[PDB]
């Protein structure tokens, strides 16, 4: 059985420093890419974070590009995505995605609601 | 789902529920099927030529 | 064209080799 | 509720881990290897099925080997002679792009869906002349994906709507319908005495229903991800799956749990159909890298190779009796391997 | 037996010439996708050209299985109006599919008005064949050019040359004129012409 | 000349050849009738017996008075000895001597073209079977794009194989029907080298012009266009002064039915060939290239290359020139120009790796 754990969060004042992780289990983390999805309280879900599954050609997007880092580490299947500088926009619920067809490199909808491929995920407040 | 969160209860228990014998047993009579039935199909034999009249 | 002029002038060396033969062999 | 009813939802899954591990008392690898096995079989192209103008999406054999039907993509609807590939009936369609056609094992009855939510059937009776309209299965929220018919009364369709059904012709509603299914489920998979049929979701999650009941029985998983085609023992105490994780899996239906797994380190493209052989001991299936592959289930080895095509596989199917093997592609060809 | 074979033989010469009566008619009805019953069709003829339009809208939001069904049509037609990062994302998977590679894609735009989401346009460069014939304010000028550029960036960085993109400004008449162009490359890549 | 010299010949051979008998058997040649000034028929010349002296005249070819200036009577030595058989001299037989003049290198010249245009053609028309033998059946990869090159193919066959019989004819009905079809196949790959052309630009000038019903008027149009010309040339030739098979190519005045729908083949393939080309010059102009975006010469240069020896623009090398006064012309369509059907085999057939990737399954099955 596949299954997305996270963990990190709890209230911190802004401008904080935090270091959410993801554990995969289930499945082989070598074959598949990973995203973070964000989810603001009385919003959808917003993709803000991607990583390949060769290590390279890491992406953000422009709210959070810089001053957040995603890392991987396929000896252990585990994902660690660390952020700085909290801002009240930024207090949402974050759950850790993946999507299928390994060794490939295209996949839709990775937001979209009613998705399992999505762990229970963790949020964090200002 | 917190309404139709009872899925995750009355659906899950199925398994935990019904019966499950030992593989050892559910292996033996699935192998012996396929050797047993293994004359009346035209594949995994060599077709003769008398045989296939799909040519 | 090119194979038609060809075909027309190689006819006509043709024609005076024979009556080149025709000269030194019967005047 | 959710503190407290997702920390027994968890709990419950380590009893199905406990119990699943209980059975592992033997392997069944040791088993399969420890006999003779048959080698190559020589298969050769007999016929080409041309005669299309789009591509091909699914097919769906007769009643008794005889005919078979194909859905092409542009909205045509084709009934060919395996024998003499002669064409039957070329009946249109209302819509285009279509993703499913069932063949009735009485050979009275023949239904075809897509895009477009709506199950249509259509008599064979040519009183006009031709094929006409009889009954349009509307409804559904989402596009169809399979169909297979019971009886000449009964029929089920597998949709978008991440819910089954089970459909009555005599007035074209939802009798009774499935749940439990996280996405939009894809294909399923028939018993051949009616009895039972099984369905899989895009989680790799195969749960198994009652055909009389609307509850769910049984529950696999094992499966990466997006599972695709199931198909049922020729007996119906186990089936085969294919998913998108480029390896085949069989499930029996006594001791619940996954009995071989047929992976290969020279695919990186995934399976997009599966079926069975009259005896069992061979599993096709076709792939995405423009070639076919028969496995043997009694065997886990590579035991032949189908090609000739240069596209994806998008459907396959065997006689009633295993006599031939139809193999349909997106080349619009339909060659009958045998 | 010649009974039955001549029947069905003549069932068989009567529905092949049937295929012939539609063949040509199917290949002129150039069909159409439009991105964001089940499915809702539109039909209109430009210049002797049928145009066969069809709205997908209707059916699942998740777009994993029946988007894959699309590979016979020759051009999709994508629309925009934080949905405009997901807007982007979705073309960038479009663009890596492994089987979406003979269907070119275009882009249309939409009114609007968006600008604290991405800061880093603010350094961006003027457009160099900007339109400022509307009276276009320095705030659409680079807004605009900025998310045209986005997305020609990603059909740019990727992909295997066979397929282009092809935005537009602010009709049916921009389409078909730009679908010529489709069929241009079509016809032309065939004879190994580069 | 030769016809027209040998009809006159034996039509005046049968004449003064009963005088045989009245030259040397009658006149009686009690009037001092010498040896060598002697009347007698020897074939070359016919002339009476005359008493010695002074010159005497002669009988001089009616057919060969016009290759002198002395359009009329001759005279020779008839001397105690006299002239033997017609005084050879620069007048030899009341005629040129000798007559040659370019035709003693410009025969050795065509010689050696002529072994160099057929050993060409003899390894042409096998390439082609090669290059037909993949469009001929296999419908694994086939489409409208084989439906024109197939008649190309055929074109260039029966024009290949028909230039290895000419020599074997010419160098009665034979040559009056190998004459009109030489000409007739000739034109043949002209004309479907501008349906060719045509299509391709059609395709591209309006490109949804191709519902599959223009191709069965290209055809019309290809097979059509010399079964009309070299039809009414070949019914002007019995209408207009028919002599042998018609060796007299060299009359550019009714010859215009053929060089004429041959130049302006070529010349509406080239200005078919700029507007192809400016085409694909506007592909280019696009940004969204892949492999090239600046340097055009990296593309143009290998593409025009391809389309040269399909389209055949290498014939317009030397048109509207003085044929007769380039004689040499023939070694850029003749000496080189053989192997037009060789370049546009390899390089549809061995090239194109779409046609390639068609023979790999072959390859691959057949260690399957």
């Amino acid at each position: 059985q596949v299954q997305l754990q996270e963990s990190g969060g709890g209230l911190v004042q802004p401008g904080g420093s935090l270091r959410l992780s993801c554990a995969a289990s289930g499945f082989t983390f070598s074959n598949y890419k990973m995203n973070w999805v964000r989810q603001a309280p009385g919003k959808g879900l917003e993709w803000v974070s991607d990583i390949s599954q060769s290590g390279a050609s890491i992406s953000y997007t422009g709210s959070v590009k810089g001053r957040f880092t995603i890392s991987r580490d396929n000896a252990k299947n585990t994902l660690y995505l660390q952020m700085n500088s909290l801002k009240p926009e930024d207090t949402a619920v974050y759950y850790c995605a993946r999507c299928p067809a390994p060794f490939t490199r295209d996949c839709f909808d990775v937001t979209s609601t009613t998705y399992a491929y999505r762990g229970q995920g963790t949020q964090v407040t200002v | 789902s917190i309404a139709q969160a009872r899925k995750l209860v009355e659906q899950l228990k199925m398994e935990a529920n019904i019966d499950r014998i030992k593989v050892s047993k559910a292996a033996a009579d699935l192998m012996a099927y396929c050797e047993a039935h293994a004359k009346e199909d035209p594949l995994l034999t060599p077709v003769p030529a008398s045989e296939n009249p799909f040519r | 064209h090119s194979d038609g002029t060809f075909t027309s002038e190689l006819s006509r060396l043709r024609e005076g080799a024979r009556l080149q033969r025709l000269l030194q062999g019967l005047v | 509720e959710l503190d407290q009813l997702r920390q027994e939802a968890e709990q419950l899954k380590n009893q199905i881990r406990d119990a699943r591990k209980a059975c592992a008392d033997a392997t069944l690898s040791q088993i399969t290897n420890n006999i003779d096995p048959v080698g190559r079989i020589q298969m050769r192209t007999r016929r080409t099925l041309r005669g299309h103008l789009a591509k091909i999406y699914a097919m769906h054999w007769g009643t008794d080997s005889r005919l078979l039907v194909s859905a092409s993509q542009d909205g045509k609807l084709i009934i060919w002679d395996s024998y003499t590939t002669n064409k039957v009936h070329a009946i249109p369609l209302r819509s285009s792009w279509v993703m499913t056609c069932a063949y009735a094992p009485s050979g009275n009855y023949v239904a075809c869906g897509g895009l477009d939510n709506i199950c249509s059937i259509y008599n064979l009776k040519t009183r006009e002349g031709n094929v006409r309209v009889s009954r349009e299965l509307a409804g559904h929220t989402g596009y169809l994906s399979c169909c297979r018919f019971l009886d000449d009364n009964q029929i089920v369709t597998s949709s978008g709507d991440t819910t089954c059904a089970l459909w009555d012709i005599e007035t074209g509603q939802q009798t009774t319908t499935f749940t439990g299914h996280t996405g939009d489920v894809m294909s399923l998979s028939l018993a051949p005495d009616t009895r039972l049929f099984v369905s899989g979701a895009c989680d790799a999650s195969a749960k198994l229903w009652d055909v009389r009941e609307g509850m769910c029985r049984q529950t696999f998983t094992g499966h990466e991800s997006d599972i695709n085609a199931i198909c049922f023992f020729p007996n119906g105490n186990a089936f085969a799956t294919g998913s998108d994780d480029a390896t085949c899996r069989l499930f029996d239906l006594r001791a619940d749990q996954e009995l071989m797994t047929y992976s290969h380190d020279n695919i990186i493209c995934g399976i997009t159909s599966v079926s069975f052989s009259k005896s069992g001991r061979l599993l096709l299936a076709g792939y995405d890298d423009f070639n076919c592959n028969v496995w043997d289930a009694l065997k886990a080895d590579r035991a032949g190779v189908l090609a000739g095509h240069d596209n994806r596989v998008s459907c396959l199917g065997v006689t009633d009796d295993g006599m031939a093997v139809a193999t349909g592609s997106w080349d619009s060809f339909l060659k009958i391997w045998n | 037996q010649r009974n039955e074979e001549k029947a069905q033989r003549e069932a068989n010469k009567k529905i092949e010439k049937q295929l012939q009566k539609d063949k040509q008619v199917y290949r002129a009805t150039h069909r159409l996708l439009l991105l964001g019953s089940g499915i809702f069709e539109t039909k209109f003829q430009v210049d002797k050209v049928n145009f066969h339009m069809f709205d997908v809208g209707a059916q699942r939001d998740e777009r994993r299985k029946w988007i894959q069904c699309f590979n016979d049509v020759t051009a999709i037609i994508f629309v925009v109006a934080n949905r405009l990062q997901a807007a982007l994302k979705l073309f960038d998977s479009i663009w890596n599919n492994k089987w979406l590679r003979d269907t070119s894609v275009i882009l249309f735009l939409n009114k609007q008005d968006i600008e604290d989401y991405f800061p880093e346009f603010a350094r961006y460069t003027t457009p160099e064949d900007a339109t400022p014939e509307p009276g276009e304010d320095p705030r659409v000028t680079r807004a605009k050019y900025f998310i045209r550029d986005e997305f020609l960036r990603i059909s740019t960085a990727s992909g295997d040359g066979r397929h282009y993109c092809y935005p537009h400004f602010t009709n049916i008449r921009r389409v078909f004129n730009d679908c010529r162009d489709i069929i241009q490359r079509m016809h032309l890549r065939q004879y190994e012409l580069l | 000349r030769l016809c027209d010299v040998l009809q006159v010949l034996w039509e005046e051979q049968d004449q003064c050849l009963q005088e045989l008998s009245r030259e040397q058997t009658g006149d009686l040649g009690t009037e001092q009738p010498v040896p060598g000034c002697e009347g007698m028929w020897d074939n070359i010349s016919c002339w009476p017996s005359s008493v010695p002296g002074r010159m005497v005249e002669v009988e001089c070819p009616r057919f060969l008075r016009m290759l002198t200036s002395r359009n009329g009577s001759l005279f020779r030595n008839c001397t105690q000895d006299g002239w033997s058989e017609t005084f050879p001299r620069p007048n030899l037989a009341c005629g040129v001597n000798v007559n040659d003049s370019s035709n003693e290198k410009r025969h050795s010249y065509l010689l050696k073209l002529k072994v160099m245009y057929t050993v060409g053609y003899s390894s042409s028309l096998v390439m082609l079977l090669v290059a037909l033998g993949i469009l001929c059946a296999f419908r694994r990869l086939h489409c409208t794009r084989n439906y024109i090159h197939m008649h190309l193919f055929v074109s260039f066959i029966l024009r290949a194989l028909s230039n290895f019989i000419k020599d074997a004819v010419l160098f009665r009905a034979g040559c009056k029907l190998v004459m009109v079809l030489f000409q007739y196949c000739i034109m043949a790959n002209y004309s479907w080298l501008l349906v060719e052309g045509l299509y391709l630009h059609t395709l591209l000038a309006i490109s949804f012009f191709s519902e599959r019903k223009y191709l069965q008027g290209f055809v019309a149009f290809g097979w059509g266009s010399p079964a009309i010309f070299v039809a009414l040339w070949a019914i002007a030739r019995h209408f207009l002064e028919d002599v042998g098979c018609w060796d007299i190519n060299a009359n550019a005045s009714i010859w215009w039915i053929i060089r004429g729908p041959v130049i302006l083949s070529i010349l509406i393939n080239f200005i078919l060939f700029i507007n192809i080309l400016r085409i694909l010059m506007r592909k280019l102009r696009t940004q969204e290239t892949r492999g090239n975006e600046v340097s055009h010469y990296k593309r143009l240069a290998r593409s025009t290359l391809l389309l040269i020896p399909l389209f055949g623009i290498h014939y317009i090398v030397f048109a509207f020139s003085p044929e007769d006064a380039m004689e040499i012309q023939l070694f850029f369509e003749l000496a080189l120009g053989s192997f037009q059907g060789l370049v546009v085999a390899v390089l549809y057939c061995f090239l194109n790796g779409e046609v390639q990737l068609e023979v790999q399954k072959k390859w691959q099955q057949w260690h399957l």
